[PDB]
């Protein structure tokens, strides 16, 4: 799925705003705490 | 379980940088301000789910 | 000067397919990593394009230039020099003129009364060293307006190796009262047809021409009549309104398109 | 402060635990930067506006503008136009661009008609001799000529066409003077029954009234942000200078943005780049030819964490998704929508994967979470 | 229907009540573009 | 709120410059009317 979204992050780790205003927020639990549950 | 946290801000969206566009922006009244809060409900049910 | 070389064979005209050729930057902007989608007039893909020889063989002809067109040459020596573009081409109205001579590319927009079977001349006769001598064209040009010249070089005017080293291809439209000119160069070693493949023409020069152009015709190099003409070649496609998928790679080069509508 | 920001965005004077949203905020650029081509010929309106003698309504003189400064002020600042009337600009602002390419037209036409040479018009000037494309940009210039070419018989030199097969394309001339069949009988020969010479004459005698009178008509039309531009304004250009923010203006991209050197390989014939999203990220500078990356300078969703008015006044700033190296950038030297500014004297700044938190103390105990951050962060009030 | 998608390109050309025609027609267009994606992304939130 | 609602009857009536703004009405309202149909249908899909 990562072959998936590295497109997404790259046309939308330190996520940023874009000038048409779109921003990709964090999750609260990180890829490794839902590992860890 | 959840799709991504995308939040996009409904007045750099419309009227990005530009302040004419901003005041022209605010005739509309509360529709930014109710986008902005829709996405972001949207944004903290992703945790919760 | 103006002269009719008669002493020319008699054939129909021959066919062949353009492949994927005749993709030109579509507007004068940067883009890379890109899937762009334009509109404009190119050369539909997999489309006939007529070919035309000089050789025995002479193949000069007045063409259509509907929509503006695509021009390729197989070369060695360099024989196809330029071309005539216009309306009328017996000096009532205005035409454009395009020559390479030996020295330096000329660009002229005239009144031009044009000779009917015109080319440029290269004299080898006892001389063994060809040398640039002729050139029929027009007897006269009066009312001239657009004026431009090259910077001045020399080509060569000699060549006789197996398989064409070089294709030479351009498009040509006349558009928003501007003569635009795309071209490039590329080596090839190939016989008899054209390359499949992939590339781009870059814009070689933007003329501010206005002019109605609706036919056009082709000048060659070559005891006023017989002679020897050189193997050489061109192919000739028209452009049509399609929309086209551009893949702008890493560096902004176009490497591969999709006609739209193929 | 940023919690009277929140209490303002929340409309309550108190504010209840959580992480809130509030003003995006944005480096304000310093300066302007102007970069046109460096040039200095003052273009050819002389032998446009003031010229000897003007062409027909059916054969409208067209004359090309290139590689010149276009002061247009000097056209509209004077008093002698009646007409200034402009379709995709304002009068004002045309000294502030560069144009593509410029073609003034000119006729003269009888002065009731001049209402008919405005784009997508009708009536027999704007249907059968001079059409305006109905998506037109530029300006059409009028003024009343009676004093410059009227005769008292007539001045029988102006001509215009009443009879035509179908209406013309925009920009379209047609000189022609074969007959017009009105009727449904060929017309071979120069006349016959309702066959007609399809050109008309004006009567311009110096006597005749405003509307019969004859009136100079020029049409200035002009395309746009496409090409590297060859007429400009007079607007002084200058010096280029990068990495700080800066509202640039390069040949009429007008934009807000830092300047940098860009590794982009444009060919020699492209002047202006475009990202994924087709706006405009690079650009060559048209005086030395450099190929410049325009970056929108450092803005941001700001949010505020508090832990409920009840308890604190305490509250932590989330700068959302930036690297605040970029918040000392915001020092008070230059303006933003945040007019607060105290959390900047630092000490307790955090890097986020989310963002940077201004305010808050990092503590490498993890207790359960509280008010959520993201990434794993969450923030909470404890000593 | 506007002279241009790009709001500076307005802003750039046009006077103070010219431009404000032209803007209110991106305002208008592009609001409703956002009021779309927000339904979408509201009824695709219901589905996730 | 345009002239008439028959597509035709404006292009007829009115000049290519004025029925331009009379069509701008009949797209928006039409837009609009589909927009509800598909907002309206992806409620009730979510149901089904
Ligand atoms: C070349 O040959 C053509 C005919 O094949 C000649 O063209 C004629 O020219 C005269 C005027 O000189 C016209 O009245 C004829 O109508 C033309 N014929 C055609 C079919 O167009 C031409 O004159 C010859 N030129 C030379 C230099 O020999
Ligand atoms: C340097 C040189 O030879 N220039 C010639 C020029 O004199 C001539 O007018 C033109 C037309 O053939 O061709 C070229
Ligand atoms: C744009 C224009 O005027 N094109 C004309 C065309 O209409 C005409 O048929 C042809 C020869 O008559 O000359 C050219
Ligand atoms: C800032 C700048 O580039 N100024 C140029 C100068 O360098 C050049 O010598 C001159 C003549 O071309 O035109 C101007
Ligand atoms: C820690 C604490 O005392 N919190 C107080 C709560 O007890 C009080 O009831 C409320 C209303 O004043 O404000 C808050
Ligand atoms: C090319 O044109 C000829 C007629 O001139 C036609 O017979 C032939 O089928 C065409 N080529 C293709 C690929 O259809
Ligand atoms: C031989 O070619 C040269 C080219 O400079 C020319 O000057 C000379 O007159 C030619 N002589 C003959 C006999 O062709
Ligand atoms: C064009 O050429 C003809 C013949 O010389 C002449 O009558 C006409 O006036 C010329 N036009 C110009 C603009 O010189
Ligand atoms: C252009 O792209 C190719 C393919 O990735 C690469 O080899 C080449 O180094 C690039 N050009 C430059 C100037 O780096
Ligand atoms: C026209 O010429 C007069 C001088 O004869 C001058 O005052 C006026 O400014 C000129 N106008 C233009 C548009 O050149
Ligand atoms: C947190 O732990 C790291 C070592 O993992 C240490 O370098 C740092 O100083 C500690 N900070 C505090 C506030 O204890």
């Amino acid at each position: 799925v990562t072959l998936a979204d590295a497109g997404f992050i790259k046309q939308y780790l330190i996520c940023a705003q874009k000038f048409n205003g779109l921003t990709v927020l964090p999750p609260l639990l990180t890829d490794e705490m839902i590992a860890q549950y | 379980v959840s799709m991504t946290k995308t939040s996009v801000d409904c007045t750099m969206y419309i009227c990005g940088d530009s302040t004419e566009c901003s005041n022209l922006l605010l005739q509309y009244g509360s529709f930014c301000t109710q986008l902005n809060r829709a996405l972001t409900g949207i944004a903290v049910e992703q945790d919760k789910n | 000067q103006c002269v009719n070389l008669t002493t020319r064979t008699q054939l129909p005209p021959a066919y062949t397919n353009s492949f994927t050729r005749g993709v030109y930057y579509p507007d004068k902007v940067f883009r890379s990593s890109v899937l762009h989608s334009t509109q404009d007039l190119f050369l539909p893909f997999f489309s006939n394009v007529t070919w035309f020889h000089a050789i025995k063989r002479f193949d000069n002809p007045v063409l259509p230039f509907n929509d503006g067109v695509y021009f390729a040459s197989t070369e060695k020596s360099n024989i196809i020099r330029g071309w005539i573009f216009g309306t009328t081409l017996d000096s009532k109205t205005q035409s454009l003129l395009i020559v390479n001579n030996a020295t330096n590319v000329v660009i002229k927009v005239c009144e031009f009364q044009f000779c009917n079977d015109p080319f440029l001349g290269v004299y080898h006769k006892n001389n063994k060293s060809w040398m640039e001598s002729e050139f029929r064209v027009y007897s006269s040009a009066n009312n001239c307006t657009f004026e431009y010249v090259s910077q001045p070089f020399l080509m060569d005017l000699e060549g006789k190796q197996g398989n064409f080293k070089n294709l030479r291809e351009f498009v040509f439209k006349n558009i928003d009262g501007y003569f635009k000119i795309y071209s490039k160069h590329t080596p090839i070693n190939l016989v008899r047809d054209l390359p499949q493949g992939f590339s781009a023409l870059e814009p070689l020069v933007d003329l501010p021409i206005g002019i109605n152009i609706t036919r056009f015709q082709t000048l060659l190099a070559l005891s006023s009549s017989g002679w020897t003409a050189g193997a050489a070649a061109y192919y000739v496609g028209y452009l049509q309104p399609r929309t086209f998928l551009l893949k702008y790679n890493e560096n902004g080069t176009i490497t591969d398109a999709v006609d739209c509508a193929l | 402060d940023p919690l009277s920001e929140t209490k303002c965005t929340l409309k309550s004077f108190t504010v209840e635990k959580g992480i809130y949203q509030t003003s995006n905020f944005r480096v304000q650029p310093t300066e302007s930067i102007v970069r046109f081509p460096n040039i200095t010929n003052l273009c050819p309106f002389g032998e446009v506006f003031n010229a000897t003698r003007f062409a027909s309504v059916y054969a409208w003189n067209r004359k090309r503008i290139s590689n010149c400064v276009a002061d247009y002020s000097v056209l509209y600042n004077s008093a002698s136009f009646s007409t200034f009337k402009c379709y995709g600009v304002s009068p004002t602002k045309l000294n502030d661009l560069c144009f593509t390419n410029v073609y003034a037209d000119s006729f003269v036409i009888r002065g009731d008609e001049v209402r008919q040479i405005a784009p997508g018009q009708t009536g027999k000037i704007a249907d059968y001799n001079y059409k305006l494309p109905d998506d037109f940009t530029g300006c059409v210039i009028a003024w009343n000529s009676n004093n410059l070419d009227s005769k008292v018989g007539g001045n029988y030199n102006y001509l215009y066409r009443l009879f035509r097969k179908s209406n013309l394309k925009p920009f379209e001339r047609d000189i022609s003077t074969e007959i017009y069949q009105a009727g449904s009988t060929p017309c071979n020969g120069v006349e016959g029954f309702n066959c007609y010479f399809p050109l008309q004459s004006y009567g311009f005698q110096p006597t005749y009234g405003v509307g019969y009178q004859p009136y100079r008509v020029v049409v200035l039309s002009f395309e746009l942000l496409h090409a590297p531009a060859t007429v400009c304004g007079p607007k002084k250009s200058t010096n280029l200078v990068k990495n700080k923010c800066v509202n640039f203006n390069f040949n009429g991209l007008t934009g807000t943005g830092v300047l940098t050197e860009s590794n982009k390989k444009f060919l020699p014939f492209q002047q202006f780049g475009r990202d994924i999203d087709d706006t405009t990220d690079a650009v060559r500078d048209p005086q030395t030819l450099e190929i410049l990356d325009i970056t929108p300078c450092s803005f941001g969703g700001v949010s505020v964490i508090t832990p409920g008015t009840n308890t604190s006044n305490q509250v932590a700033v989330l700068y959302q998704g930036v690297n605040c190296t970029e918040v000392p950038v915001a020092i008070h030297a230059d303006q933003l929508t945040p007019t607060w500014r105290v959390y900047s004297t630092g000490s307790n700044v955090f890097q986020t994967r989310a963002g940077c938190l201004i305010g808050a103390e990092h503590v490498n105990n993890s207790y359960e979470c509280d008010i959520p951050i993201g990434a794993g962060i969450c923030a909470s009030y404890q000593t | 229907g506007a002279i241009s998608s790009v709001l500076n390109d307005i802003l750039a050309r046009l006077d103070k009540v010219e431009a404000e025609v032209q803007i209110d027609r991106l305002i208008t267009g592009r609001l409703q573009s956002l009021q779309t994606y927000v339904t979408q992304q509201l009824i695709r939130a219901a589905e996730i």
